[PDB]
């Protein structure tokens, strides 16, 4: 008695040029982004632009940086914590 | 020249303001042409003979002045006298021509008054006069038209065509500036000590009013010299200036005290002196920065979470000198940026991040707007608003109230939609930028593409059967809200449906990349035990939790276990049972512990968990036999943890803002002062974190100590950016 | 402007005239400085009739013909009653 | 709107306000309690009388040159005298 | 010294004329000044008194012969003081030449009007010649207006700053001469042109300075102007023609003044004052 009834499949997603390659990965483009790991978790956070950002840097350089280093946008500031 | 035998009929009866014909007046014109066309004397006598016609009018009028011993006779005698003859003195000398407006008739006439019997008529006039206004400021009913006929009187009786400051300025002007200005100067005394400030500001202004009427009667207002506002002067300075100080000193006082009666008289007076409003700005906003902190040094520390307790008794704060302004100051602009200012220095003592927090509430489905009314709730978004003018950390009612609104929208969980729409204006009233006014036009249509990619997917494809699947794909900040990327352990039911979603998305809608939140993810099992049936609605991670009691509800499963079966860190399986053993306003809960737990981080792994054989869905505290129980609760939202891993945002929010603004204004500000950046600084950081020098001194200075900002080798107060 | 007067029996009446204007014009300018309307009154040029009025030709009032030491005469069958000569004797002083 | 001057001829001179007041005593009287009797002035000098005053108003706002203002020998005598009611 | 000068004008033959002599025969020293001095016409000395701006010896008698004064042309004087030139220059350009002053007190102004009542009463030389009653107005002689006109010869009666020439060069029309105190120093300002101007010396003076304006936000700058351009009074229209019968009756008679004028059918009390100076 182990068996699903319902199941709501929530996700979000983000803005990026395909779905077949990653340029701030090098890992299925469903999961969290390398670029904070590797090549230092990949918090990504919607803006007003409509290109999100890393959430765990622009807490902090947002007064040097406000960018977003996971597309290739400049970043417009909507949400700056949680 | 004594000689008018047949003028005289003429001259005496207008002197004396008789009925004298028109055409008599006017034949005298002729008859004055007759004098130097049929005399012996008229060229010379005229004049002469005007003279002592006029002397012995002079004469008798002041017998018939100075015989009466009364004020009121001795005035009115003589501004009647003077007044006929006066009058006549634009018409009698209007004949009488070439003898030497500018006639010697007309000079005699003015000068022979005065010359002859004004010398000795005008102190008296001065004397009752000046007694009339003494006793008159004292409540007696004088006849005000005695000084106003001796004020024109005054006016009238200086001959000079030129220059007519004379007999009026010296016997009557200085005379009642410098008696009011010694009179209220010596009448303050029976006020000063005798009654309170506020009382005697009323005296004071009552005072000063109705000597303003009775400048514009008695002194000339049309005088080469505004006597009215010289006495203003004199009296203002005699009545109020000589207690300024006085007048002040009880402001701190009427102040600090909330005496918002006694502060009426206060603010008309001293919001008339740019030296006794700018005092108590000062004065009220050192009054809240004191009393403020007072109370904010525990209420902002020791209350921390509780939006509600911690609002209201800012509110307490804000509403006992906001009423004070309210009141004492008819809600005065000046006073409201001195409160302003205060708190500046207040309400940072970290921040007052519960303001958005309390809004959540009046924005969700809470307690607080359920147990208020739409207008009682607008009401509070308002007193909020009017908080929020002066709060100096700003970004941090919008980094809760912007992750609020964006879960509140996501989750459909928002008080009302005309709620969500009323915030567009609430903060264009704040006057927020537009990237925060609009947040929720762009969550609107956030939502509209979850929905459009939903069906997408399930008119599509059909793992679990579509029909069991419910698929939303918001955007990128609906669900990052934490690092914790964890992923649960799930039957082939849901493990093989989200590679077919990713698929479909990946190939069918290119570039929208899907995250996947096993905590936000959620689903329905069906559960059969000894008391009945019911359907749990729960959370991916409660999913796979429930997998493993699923098959074995009745067997002890330690906390260990479940982690190594559920593939869960202790963080989201403490927050994922508790949900389930500890569910808030649940009448039987899901699943059992044998432990006592004070909150999810007392269970260990060595704890046993077991399901409760007696859950079902309860209605009315009666045991139902099948319905379908959502335990999701706050796993979709943030739990009081938020302020917890916030604080660290808000403390870093407290440099952050400033250098953020310092960094963007010296991008386009290459070389300015500490002042040019300081004023810079306002404009920028009215909408994020203005906070008072006491702070942004040290603000501006970190960015020279930490190599960020360049300063002049010559001064070290302009800083200096390159590249 | 040019002296002008209107004229009858032993009333004179102190007006003036424009240089440029025709007599219906100057029945206006006249009425304009004396509040004298044009009731069937037409104005005349040193008795000269200018027509019933609106007209131009035998309008001839320049104020070098009509200066203030010497008025035009508009008779109000004319009848105005002249100035005349002071009736004084040379008597002595005065040699005539 | 005009003043009437009255000769002792019995001559009748009528002469507008704008263009009488053009001098101190002609203000100063009527000017408070038009008609001006000069019965000791003939017509024949009353006359020069009125169109000097309508002289007078006329250039009163002239430019540079003021015309000279002919009077007869036989007269002046008398126009002093009505001036010393009139000016 | 300023002798030289002075001599190379009268050398140079600009005057030329007797107009300006028989205007200081016709006109008695000392009848516009103060009456608690009559005397300050005949000595050279400081003539500034009260409001009493004139300077009757030296200081005028060259501002008489600066001006050529052609009988007719219109005069203008600001600075009038009590008169003296006005009549005077009044005289030298006919007594029905126009003689428009201006004044910077009333009080002046007024004692101008009773110094020509005097004259024409008391004085010792009025019942012989011809005079022109000068007109007068009061106000700041500095604040010109736009109302104002041309005239042909003029004179400032005070002193002019250098910085403020022009508000009476501009007055001035071709072919004139305007003088002014500039700074007390005494020009002859001559136009002869559309654009081109001429300038001689003529004394170094003193001279009370005009009242520079000093009043702002309000209208009284430049709201002054000129005199009133209007035609005299009859008294002075009459009395003028009155001596002329007479001066010209004589003129042929010769081929006494006061005794002629007792015989007009005229009251005493009117000739007395108006024609005989009393006797």
């Amino acid at each position: 008695m182990f068996s699903l009834k319902k199941w709501n499949a929530v996700a979000m997603w983000s803005w990026d040029v395909e779905c077949d390659t990653c340029a701030i990965c090098r890992v299925q483009v469903m999961d969290a982004c390398l670029r904070c790991q590797a090549e230092n978790d990949c918090v990504v956070v919607w803006g007003e632009c409509n290109h999100s950002f890393h959430n765990c840097c622009m807490s902090l350089w947002v007064k040097q940086n406000n960018r977003c280093p996971l597309c290739q946008q400049d970043w417009v500031v909507q949400r700056i914590g949680k | 020249e004594d000689k008018w035998d047949f003028m005289r009929p003429i001259v005496l009866k207008l002197l004396r303001q008789e009925s004298v014909t028109k055409q008599q007046w006017f034949d005298l014109f002729s008859d004055v042409h007759a004098v130097c066309l049929w005399d012996d004397k008229g060229p010379a006598k005229i004049h002469q003979a005007l003279k002592e016609d006029i002397l012995e009018f002079i004469k008798q009028a002041q017998a018939r002045v100075l015989s009466h011993q009364d004020d009121t006779a001795l005035l009115k005698a003589y501004i009647v006298e003077w007044r006929k003859f006066f009058t006549q003195c634009d018409i009698l000398p209007k004949p009488f021509c070439q003898l030497e407006e500018d006639s010697i008739v007309r000079k005699l006439m003015l000068d022979t008054w005065n010359e002859s019997i004004f010398s000795n008529i005008k102190n008296r006039l001065q004397d009752s006069a000046m007694k009339l206004v003494h006793a008159e400021r004292l409540g007696e009913a004088f006849d005000s038209q005695l000084v106003i006929g001796v004020r024109e009187s005054y006016v009238n009786l200086c001959s000079n065509p030129e220059d007519k400051l004379q007999i009026y300025r010296d016997n009557f002007e200085k005379a009642y500036l410098d008696s009011t200005e010694r009179f209220y100067r010596t009448q303050a005394p029976s006020y000063l000590q005798q009654n309170g400030v506020q009382n005697y500001m009323k005296y004071a202004d009552a005072k000063l009013k109705e000597e303003e009427k009775r400048a514009l009667r008695y002194l000339e207002t049309r005088r080469e010299c505004n006597s009215v506002e010289a006495l203003m002067e004199c009296c203002v300075n005699a009545l109020v200036t000589s207690f300024k100080e006085t007048i002040l000193a009880e402001c701190q006082g009427m102040i600090k005290r909330n005496e918002t009666e006694k502060l009426h008289l206060m603010f008309s007076l001293m919001d008339k002196v740019p030296n006794g409003i700018e005092p108590m700005l000062k004065d009220l906003e050192e009054h809240i920065i004191s009393a403020g902190l007072a109370d904010m040094v525990a209420a902002a520390e020791t209350i921390t979470t509780d939006s509600e307790k911690y609002v209201e008794q800012l509110l307490t704060l804000f509403n006992r000198f906001s009423k004070l302004v309210k009141e004492a100051f008819q809600d005065d602009p000046r006073f409201l940026t001195a409160r302003d200012k205060a708190y500046k220095a207040v309400v940072n003592d970290k921040c007052p991040e519960l303001l958005a927090n309390y809004c959540d509430m009046l924005l969700r489905k809470t307690p607080l707007s359920k147990k208020l009314t739409s207008e009682e709730i607008e009401a509070k978004l308002k007193e909020v608003l009017l908080v929020l003018k002066y709060v100096q950390n700003k970004d941090v009612f919008m980094r809760y109230h912007k992750a609020h609104l964006t879960r509140r929208l996501i989750l459909d969980i928002s008080a009302d939609s005309e709620i969500e729409e009323n915030m567009v204006e609430w903060l264009r009233e704040v006057g927020m930028p537009a990237d925060y006014v609009n947040k929720l036009a762009r969550m609107f249509q956030d939502i509209k593409v979850s929905e459009d990619l939903n069906q997408a997917f399930k008119e599509m494809h059909k793992a679990l059967p579509a029909d069991s699947v419910n698929i939303k794909i918001l955007n990128a900040g609906a669900w990052s809200r934490s690092s914790e990327k964890v992923f649960v352990s799930l039957p082939t039911e849901l493990e093989d449906l989200i590679p077919e979603v990713e698929e479909f998305y990946k190939k069918n809608h290119y570039g929208r990349k899907l995250h996947w939140h096993h905590l936000m993810s959620n689903g329905i099992i069906t559960f059969k035990n000894e008391v009945g049936q019911y359907d749990l609605e729960v959370t991916t991670f409660q999913l796979a939790v429930l997998f493993a009691w699923n098959q074995r509800p009745r067997e002890k499963i330690s906390f260990e276990n479940v982690k190594l079966a559920t593939e869960l860190p202790d963080a989201e399986l403490r927050r994922t049972l508790w949900s389930l053993v500890a569910f808030p306003k649940l009448k039987r809960q899901v699943l059992l512990y044998e432990p006592q737990v004070n909150s999810p981080k007392d269970f260990t792994e060595g704890t046993l968990f077991s399901v409760n054989q007696e859950f079902s869905l309860i209605k009315n505290a009666k045991v139902q036999k099948r319905g379908k129980i959502n335990l999701i609760g706050r796993l979709q939202l943030t739990t009081e943890r938020m302020r917890e891993e916030e604080n660290e945002g808000i403390v870093q929010l407290r440099i952050l803002r400033t250098q953020e603004a310092i960094i963007q204004i010296m991008k386009m500000r290459k070389k300015i002062s500490n002042a040019q950046l300081q004023t810079e600084l306002v404009e920028i950081l009215k909408n994020m974190f203005l906070p008072q020098k006491k702070m942004i001194k040290e603000q501006i200075e970190w960015l020279i100590e930490h190599k960020y900002i360049l300063r002049d080798e010559s001064d070290i107060n302009t800083f200096i950016y390159m590249a | 402007d040019v002296f002008l007067m209107i004229r009858r029996h032993k009333t004179t009446i102190f007006t003036d005239a424009k240089e440029s204007s025709t007599v219906f014009e100057l029945k206006r300018i006249v009425e304009g400085i004396l509040k004298r309307p044009p009731d069937e009154q037409r104005l005349y040029k040193d008795d000269q009739l200018l027509d019933d009025g609106k007209t131009l030709g035998e309008c001839g009032f320049t104020s070098q013909t009509a200066r203030p030491q010497a008025p035009a005469t508009v008779g109000l069958a004319l009848c105005i009653e002249p100035f005349s000569s002071p009736p004084e004797l040379p008597d002595v002083m005065k040699p005539q | 709107m005009y003043v009437k001057l009255i000769s002792s001829d019995g001559h009748e001179f009528i002469v507008k306000r704008e263009h009488a007041l053009t001098s101190g005593t002609i203000k100063a009287m009527l000017s408070g309690p038009n008609e001006v009797n000069f019965r000791e002035i003939p017509s024949h000098v009353l006359s020069k009388v009125c169109m000097y005053f309508t002289y007078k108003v006329r250039y009163t706002n002239s430019s540079t040159e003021i015309p000279e203002f002919p009077i007869a020998p036989e007269i002046a005598l008398e126009l002093l005298m009505a001036a010393n009611f009139l000016d | 010294d300023n002798d030289d000068l002075i001599d190379n004008l009268k050398e140079a033959q600009y005057i030329r004329t007797e107009r300006v002599e028989q205007a200081f025969r016709a006109i008695d020293r000392g009848d516009y000044y103060l009456e608690g001095y009559r005397d300050n016409a005949y000595k050279d000395l400081a003539w500034k008194h009260g409001n009493i701006h004139l300077s009757a010896p030296c200081i005028y008698s060259e501002v008489m012969e600066a001006l050529k004064l052609q009988p007719g042309l219109s005069f203008l004087n600001l600075g009038s003081g009590t008169g003296y030139l006005s009549t005077m220059v009044g005289l030298i350009l006919g007594p029905f030449g126009i003689n428009h002053g201006i004044e910077l007190h009333s009080d002046v102004v007024e004692y101008a009007k009773e110094k020509l009542e005097s004259f024409i009463k008391n004085s010792d030389s009025f019942d012989k010649f011809e005079f022109c009653e000068p007109a007068f107005v009061v106000g700041n002689c500095l604040q010109i207006a736009s109302d104002s006109h041309q005239y042909d010869r003029i004179y400032c009666g005070a002193g002019v700053q250098k910085d403020h020439e022009n508000y009476m060069k501009i007055l001035l029309k071709v072919g004139g001469i305007l003088v002014m105190p500039i700074e007390d120093q005494l020009t002859q300002i001559m136009r002869t042109g559309q654009n081109t101007w001429e300038s001689k010396n003529i004394l170094a003076v003193s001279f009370a300075p005009l009242v520079q304006p000093s009043k702002n936000d309000n209208g009284k700058p430049d709201s002054v102007g000129l005199p009133p351009c209007a035609v005299r009074n009859l008294q002075d229209l009459a009395r003028i023609y009155i001596r002329r019968t007479l001066r010209n009756f004589i003129n042929d008679e010769m081929q006494q003044n006061l005794l002629r004028e007792k015989i007009m059918k005229l009251p005493l009390p009117e000739s007395l004052k108006a024609y005989l100076t009393y006797f």
